[PDB]
């Protein structure tokens, strides 16, 4: 059964890969907006 | 293979003023998650509910007073997540329950983490070894045993220092009167390295400093060297005479020089944290058996050490009340141990 | 130099000054209407200097359960009249 | 017997420091 | 006094094993060439 | 505009100033209400 | 081999390069937290701790004539007027302990005014 | 160097330094199972610390 | 010439403002009379 | 005697002390700063009880 | 809640006119990145 | 030549003499775990597994050995007090003399593959060059330790051919080696479900099985192979001394706050018992049921097993050693004899007084007694004169139930305050202090000193992790920086991209 | 055959004080506690 911790297990999982895909997808961005020349 | 991933690493190891690498993914939210927590918690936060303290500026508390105190005892060792089965989502609560102290304690940990990586990647980029990184691992010892560790074996993050000046003092106070930590031989390690590595900052920038070669007109001798210079700017014969005369000894070799001025700070740290991860099972250094035998026996036998045990007793029954507010220790006048008059 | 403009530049232009001296004080006028509106006090569940204890209790309302402690301030809470 | 061991290492300490002086390696300049 | 007696054995040997273990490496560092 | 107008001395003393009237007020603070042990 | 027989005692010539230690350590904070200056470094090095301990020397010795640390016993106070302990208040506590322990054979006077 | 019988039947399994797989190979599909076993990790951390609470898992010694 | 918007930018304001916020908040606390 | 109130500590290593405890003890509450050279005792078994070492190391 | 409007609304008058400021040279270094 | 800590970097480019390294090493090891459960056989007490059980003796490898079902010596008893038993070979002293056994022949192998380093074996078949090729060695090891791991599991935990493991009730009453089914469900996941064990290897065993087939199969990128340093045998060190080390916090962390693979009749109770009554409570649980079937007061107490009152007592709490107090906990208290039986205290107005128990923290705590409201009514007074509540103005009694002195009542203040002080240690029992000349000082269990041996060893291997791994990374600089290291690659600006030239 | 990885080990004297500085500090710090 879905206990109230283990939804609020899945919250927190949920919101880790939020922070954390945000996150690497503005670095992409940037990175690829900014390159480096050579 | 320009891939993003290639990319993304050109962007991260650009120079700029902030060096970010990889490691900053890791470093730079947690290190500010965890400054901004503890200035959030002793700006805001009380401790009311876990410890029955004031301990913010909100309430009075001056920089010395506040704090980010430990959860209440009753929470054990929970990570107690904001979204965890305690604080169940609710911020004010989990605030109030000492949430902030494991937010600033793990994102602390992970800080930490992200500052050693950082020390070993512009290490490897800029092409230097990574002695800083290793000399590093000290502190990150020190963090580890006393917040996480030492509390582990205890009952609860309860007993875990709290994220405060005043708050810190009374650990030390408390791991004297309870552990008698004094008397522990890793923590008389941790002070030689501590005291020693002072004494060697010391006396090695000094000795430099009063070994210069004049190598400038100026009566300012900074402006005498420059950075790219081939030569030694200080005589290593004339410190290695002058100490030789003075103390009996000196080094001759700078590479081992400055490896012991890293070796001993770094060695005395790492000493002391095994001594509090044997605290963390109160696995003390608390009598000498053969004293207590004798001063048992012999009423006239008196040490120094006897002398600090009654002051740890004393230090116990009068903190324990108020210093464990959940334990409900009623000690009535009667039975306080107290001095003649005092 | 790693091609950021020097703060020494920056810090002593007129533009600068233009945004800033605006911007500061701004922030730090929100900060005290924090807490001059009391906000700060709900938003943290910091006691009011009233409101640490009830009018005749002297006992500190310590939280003694873990997954009830939640439930147990808000009855503290609700014990202060 | 413990005594004879603290006062046993002490004194083992200020021979060496006897030795670690007056016997030490001689630093050579190069 | 009431010391634990193994204290003696365990100081000696703390003492020694270690000592001679330097001495040993440094008798042989002198006798090469 | 241009970066440089404003001597940095200025800039230095107005901004020292500023940090003695904040730590000043925070002093003030340790005899005046909450804190003052009154 | 050990790196300490890459350093000849009495050569000319310096046995690091400051100039990679300044790019390292610049790069681990902001280059203008970093030493170029190995004199100024070394003086860095020097006043530190012995200006700290000279304050701990006078700690002691300014204590010795009983001008002692901050006193916040009792300094929170709630609306009615209780007691609100703060950190101060625990460390006051372990205080005491030590303080009606300590000789505990020697005062006869309510006070131990030295 | 010296061979023996049992190293003659040993040699194929010591016959491969250095050989890899060109770029990132299976690399994706290590980072999935890592990702995976995190989450794991999680899990029967939070389930002993009580941050996870599961029916009919009593994280005590009262469980049998 | 020079870049307005940059990582040292980013860097400086997160710490920044909080800052001022916290000081006028702190401020603030210093006229709050029990 | 270091507190003067007749109550001596044992500071020695022959007199039940190990390196941890052990002490040179500090002279006697009753000599306060008095100046206590050996040649102010009436014997060195004074001198001893009351903590003269201690003063003049 | 009014309290957090009124809070709010400092900082909101702060980034705004920062922004009123700061665009044409954003503006200029966006698309000069671009 | 080399410094005194670099003598063992000869055996980096030399496979046979690692090898012969490893066999000496495993072979001290193995002799260790036989000399050592040797000494254990010398010195263990068989005769009482109720007050003198094990982790009383200051036994560190026997609970081992019994934990996996080795119960029984050659001599005819058993760990769970059974005589006339005969345990097969695989007794105590028959598992001691098996790790003597192989600590000799992997000393033979160890001078075998010392002598015989130069194996072609170890050569790289084009270079002729030492080498080993550590991605499909790790395949081989990890498949072998999958296999092993799925028959631990599945033949030996359950019994299927094997004896199974150490289980026991809640409260460590009637422990013995049982076969233990798999627990597949969520519950197989609480640490104190040990059909968790068993499902545990069975399943982690066919993964490492299909793994280890994985590894040997299919060889690393390219890119991780560059950036572990695949072909430098330190990063194999780096990465399993990190391992270790993980492993050796979980075992702490499991040896201290308890699990289904550290039964407290092997190791001795945790401190969290004590801290939270554990034992108490199930004490009290049972007089009380005791008394609801119109059983006596001292019917109720005089049923309580004295194994169950035993760990009612905080000398028996790991948490109240000491760092320097040696050896058995016997040698502190004492040999444990009898229950005395439970204190009852009364005052002068009959009400039942309850003693406040010693928290662990404390080396010394006050003697205080309050009524069920926990409002003090009586204690041991420090400062006489001002005393309201000693033994003597309350008139304090002591009448025990249960244990051998049930039936008794103590009325003179001095006795009652003995066993007052005594009441702060919990359930008080008879000690024999002259056997061992036990001094009275609590010492800690061996689940004390795992813990601690296991946290410090974690710790330290930390270090010795961080140490390998940036001599893995860093080996080109082991011995200093580049003398012509350009100062512009280290100044700012000159590069874009920190530490890459092409990028000026 | 010789095995090619023999190396000559060295400790020099001054590591030979060093070291038994170190322990025989070691030793005057752990003694009282194995005396206890
Ligand atoms: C090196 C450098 C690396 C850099 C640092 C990286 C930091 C990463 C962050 C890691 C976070 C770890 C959190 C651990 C939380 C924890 O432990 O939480 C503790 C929990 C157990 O919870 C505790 O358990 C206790 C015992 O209860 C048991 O016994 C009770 C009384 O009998 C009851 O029966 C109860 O039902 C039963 O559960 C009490 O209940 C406590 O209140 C409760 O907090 O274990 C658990 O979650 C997990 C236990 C197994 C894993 C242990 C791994 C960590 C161990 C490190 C130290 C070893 C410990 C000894 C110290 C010496
Ligand atoms: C960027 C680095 C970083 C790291 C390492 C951490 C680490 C942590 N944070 Mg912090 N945090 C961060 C940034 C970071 N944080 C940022 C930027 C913010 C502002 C948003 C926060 C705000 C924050 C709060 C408010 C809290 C934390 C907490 C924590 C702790 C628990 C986290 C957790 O359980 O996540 C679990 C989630 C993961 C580990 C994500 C893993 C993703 C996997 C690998 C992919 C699979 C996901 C899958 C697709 C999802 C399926 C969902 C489906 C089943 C429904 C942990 C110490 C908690 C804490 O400290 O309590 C004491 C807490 O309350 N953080
Ligand atoms: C399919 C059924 C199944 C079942 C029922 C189990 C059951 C179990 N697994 Mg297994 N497992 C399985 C399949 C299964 N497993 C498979 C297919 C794999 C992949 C090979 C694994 C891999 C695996 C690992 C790696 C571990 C388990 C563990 C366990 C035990 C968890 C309970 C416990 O005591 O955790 C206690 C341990 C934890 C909760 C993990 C702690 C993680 C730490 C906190 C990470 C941080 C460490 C950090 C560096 C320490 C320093 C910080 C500190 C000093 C403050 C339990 C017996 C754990 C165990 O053996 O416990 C004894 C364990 O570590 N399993
Ligand atoms: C040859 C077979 C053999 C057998 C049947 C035994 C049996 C025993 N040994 Mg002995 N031993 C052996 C060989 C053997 N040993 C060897 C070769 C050595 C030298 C290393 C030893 C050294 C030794 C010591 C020092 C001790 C024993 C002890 C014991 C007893 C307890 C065992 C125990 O608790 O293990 C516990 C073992 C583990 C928990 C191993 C876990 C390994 C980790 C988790 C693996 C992680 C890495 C892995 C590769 C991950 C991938 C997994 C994959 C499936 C995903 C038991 C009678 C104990 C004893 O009672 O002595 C009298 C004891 O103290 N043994
Ligand atoms: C995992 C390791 C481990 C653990 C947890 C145990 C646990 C136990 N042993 Mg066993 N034992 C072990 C390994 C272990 N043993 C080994 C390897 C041997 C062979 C030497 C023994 C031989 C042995 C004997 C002969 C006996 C025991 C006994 C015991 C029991 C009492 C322990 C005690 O009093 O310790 C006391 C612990 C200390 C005094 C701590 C010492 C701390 C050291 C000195 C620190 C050193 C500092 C260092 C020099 C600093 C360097 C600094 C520098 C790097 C800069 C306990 C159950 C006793 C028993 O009860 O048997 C029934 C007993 O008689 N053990
Ligand atoms: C799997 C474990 C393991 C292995 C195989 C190695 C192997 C190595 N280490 Mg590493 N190391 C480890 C763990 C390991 N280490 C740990 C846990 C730490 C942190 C303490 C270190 C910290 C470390 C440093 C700082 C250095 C090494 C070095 C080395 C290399 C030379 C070692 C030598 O000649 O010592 C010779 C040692 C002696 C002659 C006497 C040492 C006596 C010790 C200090 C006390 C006695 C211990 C006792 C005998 C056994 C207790 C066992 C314990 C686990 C219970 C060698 C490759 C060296 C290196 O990298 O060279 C290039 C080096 O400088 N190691
Ligand atoms: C080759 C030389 C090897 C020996 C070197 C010399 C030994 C040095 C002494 C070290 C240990 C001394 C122990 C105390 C002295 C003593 O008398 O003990 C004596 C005790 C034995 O205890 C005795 O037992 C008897 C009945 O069995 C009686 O009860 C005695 O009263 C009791 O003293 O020795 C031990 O048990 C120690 C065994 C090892 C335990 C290790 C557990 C902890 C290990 C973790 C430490 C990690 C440190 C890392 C730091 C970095
Ligand atoms: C002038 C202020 C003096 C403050 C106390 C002394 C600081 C300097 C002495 C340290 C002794 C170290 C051992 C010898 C080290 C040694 O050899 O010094 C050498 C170093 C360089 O010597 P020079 O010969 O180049 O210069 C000194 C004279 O010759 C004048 O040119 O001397 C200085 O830098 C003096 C700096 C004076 C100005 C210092 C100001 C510091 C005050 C900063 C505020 C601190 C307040 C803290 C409050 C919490
Ligand atoms: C917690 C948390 C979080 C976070 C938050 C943050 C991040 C914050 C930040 C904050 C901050 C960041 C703040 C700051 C503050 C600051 C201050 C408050 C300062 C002060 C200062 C002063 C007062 C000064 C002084 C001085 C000195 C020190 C020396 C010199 C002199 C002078 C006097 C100047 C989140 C949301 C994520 C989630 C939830 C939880
Ligand atoms: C040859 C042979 C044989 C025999 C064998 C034998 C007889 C063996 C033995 C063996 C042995 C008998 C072994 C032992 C070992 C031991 C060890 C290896 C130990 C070690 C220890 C240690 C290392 C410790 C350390 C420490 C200390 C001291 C203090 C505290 C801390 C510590 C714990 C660290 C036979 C007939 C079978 C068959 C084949 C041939
Ligand atoms: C986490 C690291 C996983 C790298 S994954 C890797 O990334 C490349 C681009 O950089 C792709 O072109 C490639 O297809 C992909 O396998
Ligand atoms: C005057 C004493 C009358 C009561 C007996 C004391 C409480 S009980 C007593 O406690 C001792 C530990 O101190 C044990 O060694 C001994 O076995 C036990 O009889
Ligand atoms: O002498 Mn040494 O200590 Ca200075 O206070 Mn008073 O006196 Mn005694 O009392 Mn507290
Ligand atoms: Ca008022
Ligand atoms: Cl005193
Ligand atoms: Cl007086
Ligand atoms: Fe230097
Ligand atoms: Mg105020």
């Amino acid at each position: 059964t879905i206990t109230p911790s283990l939804k609020g297990f899945f919250i927190g999982l949920l919101s880790g890969a939020v922070v954390l895909g945000l996150t690497f997808a503005v670095l992409i961005a940037i990175s690829q907006i900014d390159k480096v020349q050579r | 293979e320009r891939g993003w991933f290639d990319i993304l690493d050109d962007w991260l190891k650009r120079d700029r003023f902030v060096f970010v690498g990889w490691s900053g993914i890791l470093l730079f939210p947690c290190a500010y998650l965890a400054l901004g927590g503890w200035l959030t918690g002793t700006t805001f936060v009380t401790s009311w509910y876990t410890h029955g303290l004031a301990s913010s500026y909100l309430e009075g508390c001056n920089f010395l007073t506040v704090a980010v105190s430990t959860p209440a005892n009753s929470m054990g060792h929970s990570l107690l997540l904001l979204w965890g089965p305690e604080a169940q989502g609710d911020f004010t609560r989990w605030c109030q329950l000492g949430g902030l102290w494991t937010f600033i304690a793990l994102h602390g940990a992970f800080g930490l983490i992200g500052f050693m990586l950082r020390q070993f990647e512009i290490a490897r980029l800029v092409g230097v070894r990574p002695y800083n990184a290793i000399a590093f691992s000290a502190p990150i010892a020190v963090f580890v045993s006393v917040f996480l560790i030492y509390p582990l074996g205890q009952s609860s993050w309860f007993f875990a220092p709290s994220f405060g000046v005043a708050a810190i003092f009374r650990f030390l106070l408390f791991f004297q009167g309870f552990h008698n930590w004094t008397l522990n031989p890793f923590h008389m390690m941790g002070v030689a390295g501590v005291l020693g590595g002072a004494l060697l900052c010391a006396i090695h920038g000094a000795t430099v400093e009063n070994t210069l070669f004049q190598d400038g007109e100026g009566a300012s001798t900074f402006r005498a060297f420059n950075p790219t210079q081939a030569e030694e700017t200080y005589s290593m014969v004339t410190a290695n005479r002058f100490w030789s005369q003075i103390f009996g000894i000196a080094f001759s070799n700078k590479r081992w020089l400055h490896f012991f001025m890293l070796f001993v700070p770094v060695t005395g740290l790492w000493m002391s944290a095994i001594g509090v991860v044997g605290l963390a099972l109160n696995l003390r250094s608390y009598d000498f058996i053969s004293q207590e035998i004798r001063a048992a026996e012999d009423p006239e036998f008196e040490t120094f050490y006897t002398k600090n045990l009654l002051l740890n007793e004393g230090i116990r029954a009068w903190m324990a009340p108020q210093d464990q507010p959940h334990e409900n220790f009623v000690f009535p006048e009667e039975v306080l141990p107290r001095g003649n008059a005092l | 130099t790693t091609g950021e403009r020097p703060f020494s530049d920056i810090i002593t232009s007129v533009r600068y000054w233009v945004i800033h001296s605006i911007t500061i004080p701004a922030l730090f006028i929100a900060g005290w209407l924090f807490v001059s509106t009391g906000l700060a006090y709900d938003v943290f569940g910091t006691p009011r200097p009233d409101s640490y204890y009830a009018q005749e209790q002297r006992s500190i309302p310590l939280v003694t359960d873990r997954f009830e402690a939640k439930q147990q301030v808000e009855t503290f809470l609700e014990q202060l009249k | 017997m413990e005594t004879i061991t603290y006062v046993f290492i002490f004194a083992c300490i200020i021979a060496l420091f006897f030795f670690a002086i007056f016997f030490r390696e001689p630093p050579r300049i190069t | 006094m009431e010391v634990n007696q193994l204290g003696l054995i365990a100081t000696a040997l703390f003492v020694l094993v270690p000592s001679v273990f330097l001495i040993i490496l440094y008798v042989q560092t002198e006798s090469q060439q | 505009s241009e970066g440089g107008r404003i001597p940095l001395w200025i800039v230095a003393t107005v901004a020292g100033m500023g940090v003695i009237v904040i730590v000043g007020l925070f002093f003030y603070g340790a005899y005046a209400g909450l804190g003052s042990s009154l | 081999e050990s790196a300490n027989y890459g350093y000849k005692f009495g050569q000319e010539e310096e046995t690091y390069n400051i100039v990679a230690a300044h790019g390292y350590f610049g790069r681990l904070i902001f280059q203008y937290a970093s030493f170029n200056n190995s004199r100024s470094l070394h003086f860095f090095l020097a006043a530190w701790p012995v200006v700290g301990v000279w304050f701990a020397a006078l700690g002691i010795s300014t204590m010795a004539f009983n001008l002692n640390g901050f006193n916040f016993n009792h300094s929170v106070i709630d609306a009615k007027g209780n007691v609100i302990n703060t950190w101060a208040d625990i460390i006051n506590r372990a205080n005491l302990g030590m303080e009606v322990m300590h000789e505990r054979n020697a005062h006869n006077f309510p006070l131990d005014l030295a | 160097a010296r061979r023996t019988w049992l190293g003659d039947i040993l040699r194929p399994l010591n016959s491969e330094y250095g050989k890899v797989a060109p770029g990132w190979g299976t690399t994706p599909l290590m980072a999935v199972f890592m990702g995976l076993f995190l989450v794991f990790l999680l899990i029967i951390l939070e389930i002993y610390n009580s941050t996870l609470i599961l029916d009919g898992v009593n994280v005590s010694w009262k469980a049998l | 010439s020079y870049p307005i918007f940059t990582v040292r930018w980013v860097a400086v304001h997160t710490l920044a403002v909080p800052t001022i916020f916290f000081l006028g908040a702190i401020a603030a606390m210093q006229f709050i009379q029990r | 005697d270091i507190d003067g109130i007749r109550e001596p500590v044992s500071g020695s290593l022959l007199y039940g002390n190990n390196i941890i405890t052990g002490a040179v003890v500090p002279s006697s509450n009753a000599i306060g700063l008095h100046f206590y050279p050996i040649w102010e005792a009436a014997s060195l078994d004074e001198w001893l009880y009351n903590g003269g070492p201690y003063q003049l190391i | 809640d009014w309290r957090v409007l009124v809070v709010l609304l400092p900082v909101l008058l702060a980034a705004g006119w920062a922004v009123r400021n700061i665009l044409p040279y954003a503006v200029k270094q966006v698309q000069k990145l671009l | 030549g080399l410094p005194w800590y670099r003598v063992h970097t000869v055996l980096i480019n030399d496979p046979g003499r690692l090898i012969a390294a490893h066999l000496m090493h495993t072979a001290l090891v193995a002799g260790w775990a036989g000399s050592m459960a040797l000494y254990e056989l010398a010195t263990f007490d068989p005769s009482d597994p109720v007050l003198n059980p094990m982790w009383r003796q200051g036994m560190f490898v026997l609970p081992f050995m019994a934990r996996l079902g080795v119960t029984g010596s050659w001599s005819g008893w058993s760990i769970t007090g059974e005589t006339g038993i005969d345990p097969g070979f695989w007794s105590f002293e028959g598992v001691a003399l098996a790790h003597i056994v192989l600590s000799g022949l992997l000393f033979l192998a160890a001078c075998w593959h010392w002598v015989y380093w130069d194996l072609e074996l170890f050569r790289d078949p084009r270079t002729g060059e030492p080498a080993l090729d550590l991605p499909k060695m790790f395949g081989i090891h990890l498949f072998l330790a999958g296999l092993l791991c799925f028959g631990f599991g599945a033949f030996h935990l359950t019994g299927l051919f094997g004896p199974g493991m150490w289980v026991s009730d809640p409260y460590g009453l009637t422990g013995s080696v049982q076969p233990v089914a798999p627990e597949w469900g969520p519950d197989g996941f609480n640490p104190y479900n040990p059909g968790g064990v068993v499902a545990h290897h069975i399943a982690a065993g066919i993964v490492g099985i299909i793994a280890g087939l994985f590894h040997i199969l299919v060889r690393p990128p390219q890119r991780l192979y560059k950036a572990l340093r695949m072909g430098n045998i330190e990063t194999v060190l780096s990465s399993s001394i990190a391992a270790v080390f993980f492993a050796a916090f979980v075992v702490a962390g499991t040896m201290w706050y308890g699990s289904a693979t550290t039964p407290i009749e092997l190791f001795g109770p945790t401190r969290y018992q004590w801290d939270s009554s554990y034992f108490q409570q199930e004490i009290n649980r049972r007089v009380q049921a005791s008394l609801a079937s119109g059983a006596t007061l001292e019917e109720a107490w005089s049923a309580i097993p004295e194994k169950l009152a035993f760990y009612d007592y905080i000398g028996n709490n790991p948490a109240k050693g000491g760092l320097f107090r040696t050896g058995p906990m016997n040698k502190g208290d004492g040999i444990a004899q009898a229950w005395k039986g439970h204190a009852v205290f009364r005052n002068k107005e009959g009400e039942e007084l309850f003693v406040r128990r010693m928290p662990a923290f404390f080396e010394s705590f006050p003697v205080i007694l309050t009524d069920k409201n926990g409002v003090v009514k009586a204690d041991i007074p420090f400062r006489r004169a001002e005393s309201k509540y000693s033994f003597e103005q309350q008139g304090v009694t002591v009448s025990f139930y249960g244990g051998e002195l049930n039936g008794q009542t103590f009325t003179d203040p001095p006795t009652v305050k003995s066993y007052a002080r005594k009441a702060i240690f919990g359930e008080i029992f008879e000690f024999d202090t002259e056997t061992l000349n036990s001094d009275g000082i609590f010492r800690t269990s061996p689940r004390g000193w795992f813990t601690f041996a296991h946290a410090v060893f974690a710790l330290l291997f930390f270090f010795g992790h961080i140490w390998h791994g940036a001599r893995t990374l860093f080996r080109d600089v082991f011995s200093g920086i580049d003398p012509e290291l350009s100062p512009e690659q280290v100044e700012w600006g000159f590069y874009q991209k920190v530490g890459d030239v092409t990028t000026r | 055959e010789p095995n090619p990885n023999r190396q000559p080990v060295e400790l020099n004297r001054t590591s030979l004080y060093l070291g038994l500085l170190l322990i025989l500090v070691l030793a005057l710090l752990f003694s009282s506690y194995f005396f206890n």
